[PDB]
RNA sequence: CUCGGAACGUUGCUUCACUUAUCGAAUGAAGAGACCAAUGGGUUUAGCGUAGUCUUCGGGCUAUGCACCGUCUAGGUUUGGGAGUCCCCUGUGGGUACCCAACCGUG
């Protein structure tokens, strides 16, 4: 009975989420690092275009 | 994992039972 | 390198 | 009809390179870790001549970066290379004739040779005797370097691609008249079976489009289409123009607006 | 070896591409503690062997 | 018959950015990237919250915070601290002049 309750929490009661959730689209560590570095380089290159 | 000091993989040597002399 | 280290330490004691 | 000579050569057979007595391909050393970060210092041990090549070749001895042994690379020697000269190859190599440096490290306006078209290709441009490339400019945003190739065309390459400082040795070879068919015979002995040359109009029509006729003549225009099949594509292939050039030689080759 | 390279590259291609929910649901497994409890119950009620039968 | 807009759902093309298909090189596939830290990952070492929104009432989902994954350095510059010149004879031999922190730098 406890096992049934536990597995229902993860799988049965979450049916709507499980039916809709797409997976994948995960970047590599090197790709994630490259994106982070690029954002840091171009961090504040647009401060002069802000009216405020 | 092991450590490989060579740039290409080569077949490891495994145990080889010798053939028996047939009648 | 040793000359720079001694000068840095001498400046430290001089400033303090 | 029969197969044209230009098509027959594609089969290989007796028209292949006379590679015997050649010392081997000439190249820069492998773009390894030492080149990408520091430098490798070698010594020029010998300057040697290879049949079929006008440029002199240099044997350069390096230590093996990972093993207790020597490497003994073989490169196209620039003009001025001498035995006992120290050759520096790497990111930190100084700007001097004979050294191999990444293009991004070389100042604009410098004269280079043994240029890598692709990083790590070990030298594919400006290799024939007396030839060189000129560094036009560097573009750090895209990491490219613009070069003037010996033919006059401008080409952009990655800045990590290497080049050798100087011009290829043995320049001025084509300035001396041959004066004899025999000298051409010896010239082509080390290259391939492509000499002497028989004109197409002197052949029979069975073996060449220009053959035959009661007068030695091409009876059709000699400018042929780019799309002509082999055997028909002889003469002036896809010529944009003909006749004596006057008022300036334009740069030949395909048009690359980039 | 080729089989080594392919089995690693297979995992990469499975993570880089877009996985539909039917296949993606199998990557969202039960937690470790509940998994151990479930397998303990399964082991307790394991089928009889050839000998015991 | 002619134009103006949503904001939803889908798309005929197309700019830019990307990388895993694919293609080109090079290498004895010999040193990639990060540690310098997200617009990342994580309930199978991640956890703690909060606010909405669902729940088969077990717990999720969406956001948003905090923490974990998560670690070090040559060299350059400046900030604190402690703690050990001598034999043989002017010359000779042996040896001591450090540690940590901050910024740049990136192996
Ligand atoms: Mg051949
Ligand atoms: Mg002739
Ligand atoms: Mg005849
Ligand atoms: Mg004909
Ligand atoms: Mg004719
Ligand atoms: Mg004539
Ligand atoms: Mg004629
Ligand atoms: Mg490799
Ligand atoms: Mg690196
Ligand atoms: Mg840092
Ligand atoms: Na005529």
């Amino acid at each position: 009975k406890n096992l049934i309750r536990s597995v229902n929490a993860r799988f049965l009661s979450r049916s709507d989420v499980i039916r809709r959730q797409w997976g994948g689209l995960q970047l590599s560590l090197r790709s994630r690092a490259e994106l982070r570095k690029k954002h840091a380089r171009n961090a504040g290159v647009d401060a002069a275009a802000i009216i405020q | 994992r092991k450590s490989y000091t060579r740039p290409q993989f080569r077949r490891p040597h495994t145990y080889r039972k010798p053939a028996m002399a047939k009648p | 390198k040793m000359k720079l280290s001694h000068k840095r330490t001498a400046n430290k004691k001089k400033s303090k | 009809g029969k197969t044209v000579l230009s098509c027959r050569k594609g089969n290989g057979s007796v028209y292949q390179v006379h590679g015997h007595k050649r010392l081997g391909p000439a190249k820069l050393r492998i773009l390894d870790y030492a080149e990408r970060h520091g430098y490798m210092r070698g010594v020029v041990k010998s300057i040697e001549h290879e049949a079929g090549r006008g440029a002199a070749l240099a044997r350069v001895e390096f230590r093996h970066p990972y093993k207790f042994r020597r490497v003994k690379e073989l490169m196209v020697a620039p003009e001025g290379m001498f035995t006992g000269q120290s050759v520096f190859c790497g990111q930190k190599a100084p700007l001097a004739i004979g050294n191999v440096l990444p293009l991004g490290q070389i100042t604009e306006g410098c004269i280079v040779c043994n240029v890598e078209a692709k990083p790590g290709d070990r030298g594919t441009l400006a290799r024939a005797s007396g030839d060189y490339c000129i560094i036009i400019s560097h573009n750090h945003e895209t990491g490219r370097t613009r070069l003037k190739l010996p033919s006059g065309q401008k080409k952009s390459v990655p800045s990590t691609s290497r080049a050798m400082i100087g011009i290829i040795s043995g320049g001025g070879r084509i300035e001396k008249p041959v004066l004899k068919a025999g000298n051409s015979f010896y010239r082509f002995r080390g290259k391939r079976n492509c000499w002497p040359k028989v004109r197409g109009v002197a052949r029979n029509p069975v073996e060449h489009p220009h053959g035959g006729g009661n007068h030695q003549h091409i009876g059709h225009p000699s400018t042929v289409s780019r799309h002509s099949p082999p055997g028909q594509k002889v003469g002036l292939i896809a010529a944009r123009r003909t006749g004596r050039i006057r008022g300036g030689k334009a740069v030949k080759g395909a048009w690359h607006p980039e | 070896p080729t089989f080594v390279t392919m089995q690693r590259k297979k995992r990469v291609l499975q993570r880089r591409l877009k996985v539909p929910p039917a296949l993606n649901q199998f990557t969202k497994v039960l937690d470790r503690a509940s998994r151990n409890e479930a397998l303990k119950l399964i082991k307790k009620y394991a089928p009889e062997t050839r000998k015991a039968r």
